DNA sequence: GGTTAAAACGCGGGGGACAGCGCGTACGTGCGTTTAAGCGGTGCTAGAGCTGTCTACGACCAATTGAGCGGCCTCGGCACCGGGATTCTG
DNA sequence: CAGAATCCCGGTGCCGAGGCCGCTCAATTGGTCGTAGACAGCTCTAGCACCGCTTAAACGCACGTACGCGCTGTCCCCCGCGTTT
């Protein structure tokens, strides 16, 4: 039975930030275990956020917040900075 | 300055309430520092979940939050 | 109060607080260096002396996580 | 027709991490731009993981990726360091450590 | 010819954190737990699992040897004694 | 008595990665211990998903939820 | 609305000459929500683990043997299944 | 009649049912887990309420205070265990001097 | 069932762990002076909070169809083994 | 300066990282509908500010010996190596 996965993606990040360099399949296992630990990280958190003001539906606003609760210092800020990129592009 | 405001005798009570017996003349700014970088991480905290609540007030819950994210359950001011 | 407003000011300007609010980070803070000089103590008698060392809590901070 | 990842210039699935928010039990309503903003987000973290990643790999004249590269790029930046200081990665061993005062 | 004491003690300190192999043998280990699993009788176990508590054991035993050794140099001390492990739980919060 | 299979030669070894140079005979003993403490809390709270599972065979996915649970957090097991 | 007349009317079963402050009283509200919390959350978890929709008094058994110590939980959970026979019977 | 009368309980049954079915934890759940789950917190509860009792009675007190609740759960092995990360204002801590202070 | 890596046992003697001493001065116990922490009283109001519109938004449904997981060859990055020149210890 | 460790260049060949081809199912689009909640408006109370007051408390100073420290003698035990199972 099929089973999903994140290999393909990871591997096409990779291409893009070394074109010329392999990665072995624990290492693609290790990668897949902490893209699952940061999505489940971030959704609960905002999960509780969105309970903590009694909404009924998570948007971009509550994700933001979670994320700056989440990651220290710098790497906050190229992440908000990164996903309301991807956000304004995606709305044109 | 206001961390001076944390009384060398007011650390001293601290430590006595602790059980130490004799306290060295550099645990004091020592302690200043500490506390005012774990106050630090407490009162960010608690501004971001402010902001996120569209507050300008700093409620007592929003501190309890930060609290508990710290991994410091506070009961009381519940 | 002051101590707390003041940090706070580097944060969000013009902000306002709540009694209990001060109540508890006051609560939090006494608790919180009342168990560092806990173990801090320890850490000194270890290291066979009465008096208390910085360097004493540098390593309960070090062990600890911190 | 294109694929909303297209459609926001991002390369993990937009559809995909839609489908496990609402099927996830976090909320009843899920926003349209919230797996937008969380795959660029990801994206990103993988993007500054792998580089690193990388940059060890080139340095131990290695064409291939190894969990030992991967403990090394973490534990030798300070901000992923503390993201993750309650991971334990198998096969990834330590960092070469020796306090000043065991050697001569 | 001799290595003079603790010569070869650096030298093993180097090779092993520069090695990554496990240390503990997988047989003794595995007798080990399938000994202690007998909270409920004739279980079976998958591999992966008994190779996943090796690894977080070893992990865990070196993670604390590491504050062992910071308080034995806090106590002035070369070798660390049990006293030293003590502390390092007792602090750790165990 | 499968405790004494973790050896002297290994757990100088273990010590060794750990970054210790000089090592007491008593360490062997309490390091047994502790390795028995950790493995009991860890193994039970495997067993009890397995029985809640209703599995006989206990999988590597129980071990990781049970590292979790205690905070641990392992990768590269799923 | 909170837990305080329940709490009441527990304190009055094991001690009934005595009273209760009122920050004993938010006290024990906290911990009433905490372990609530805690169990509400395992059992969610555990729910998820098998694939099923619904949290059963199984389910709730499971987190509780996780979560309490053991002659805690021991107690806990004779309480629990005497609680539920007698529901139905 | 009150569910919470058939189960011979004291808290609230249906005020549980209503939290769990709207807390967002799962799709369903069983008529039997909010029973269990108010046995078990009423327990927990009277254990804490017992010690707590025991602490006040030992200082000729009879009104309980968050001094006797610290001492009631430090004071004990396993309750200790549980709450071993929760703060609890206005409680202070245990007394004890170590042995080799005194002289 | 076989191979041999490994663990355990003996020995020499160097490493350092320990008990003890004389010494210096840091922090303790105590006092008098100064500061400003708390009271309470009076006052203003920023901002939390409670009544209510309506359309922006997501959930849901049908139909379409190509993106992702998989099976199967493919082949070169790397470990392994070897002979040798070369740091480092004692 | 013996000699035990280590790095270096080189050859062997394999197993695991990968490309190509198939085809589920799931991702997209168009469309309908209910209502979530952003917003508009009215209400008022703890927080904040100023003031005179009591007095709780911090602090500087005197000065003693407690104890933190450096040094010494010595013997307890651990490492390093060789042998056996």
């Amino acid at each position: 039975t099929r089973k999903e996965s994140y290999a393909i993606y990871v591997y096409k990040v990779l291409k893009q930030v070394h074109p010329d360099t392999g990665i072995s399949s624990k290492a693609m296992s290790i990668m897949n275990s902490f893209v699952n630990d940061v999505f489940e990280r971030i959704a609960g958190e905002a999960s509780r956020l969105a309970h903590y003001n009694k909404r009924s539906t998570i948007t971009s606003r509550e994700i933001q917040t979670a994320v700056r609760l989440l990651l220290p210092g710098e790497l906050a800020k190229h992440a908000v900075s990164e996903g309301t990129k991807a956000v304004t592009k995606y709305t044109s | 300055d206001n961390i001076q405001g944390i009384t060398k005798p007011a650390i001293r009570r601290l430590a006595r309430r602790g059980g130490v017996k004799r306290i060295s003349g550099l645990i004091y700014e020592e302690t200043r520092g500490v506390l005012k970088v774990f106050l630090e991480n407490v009162i960010r905290d608690a501004v971001t979940y402010t902001e996120h609540a569209k507050r300008k007030t700093v409620t007592a819950m929003d501190v309890v939050y930060a609290l508990k994210r710290q991994g410091r359950t506070l009961y009381g001011f519940g | 109060q002051r101590l707390v407003r003041e940090i706070a000011q580097d944060f969000k300007t013009d902000l306002r607080f709540q009694s209990s609010a001060v109540m508890a980070l006051q609560e939090a803070s006494e608790a919180y260096l009342v168990a560092l000089f806990e173990d801090t103590n320890l850490c000194a008698i270890h290291a066979k002396r009465v008096t208390i060392m910085p360097k004493d809590i540098q390593l309960a901070r070090r062990i600890r996580g911190e | 027709a294109k694929t909303r990842s297209s459609r926001a210039g991002l390369q993990f699935p937009v559809g995909r991490v839609h489908r496990l928010l609402r099927k996830g039990n976090y909320a009843e309503r899920v926003g349209a731009g919230a797996p937008v903003y969380l795959a660029a987000v990801l994206e990103y973290l993988t993007a500054e993981i792998l580089e690193l990643a990388g940059n060890a790999a080139r340095d131990n004249k290695k064409t291939r990726i190894i969990p030992r590269h991967l403990q090394l790029a973490v534990r030798n930046d300070e901000e992923l360091n503390k993201l993750l200081g309650r991971v334990t990665i198998a096969q990834g061993g330590v960092l070469p450590n020796i306090q000043s005062v065991l050697l001569p | 010819h001799r290595y003079r004491p603790g010569t070869v003690a650096l030298r093993e300190i180097r090779r092993y954190q520069k090695s990554t192999e496990l240390l503990i043998r997988k047989l003794p280990f595995q007798r080990l737990v399938r000994e202690i699993a007998q909270f409920k009788t004739d279980l079976r176990f998958q591999s992966s699992a008994v190779m996943a508590l090796q690894e977080a054991s070893e992990a865990y035993l070196v993670a604390l040897f590491e504050d062992t050794n910071l308080c034995a140099i806090h106590a002035k001390r070369v070798t660390i004694m049990p006293k030293d492990i003590q502390l390092a739980r007792r602090i750790r919060g165990e």
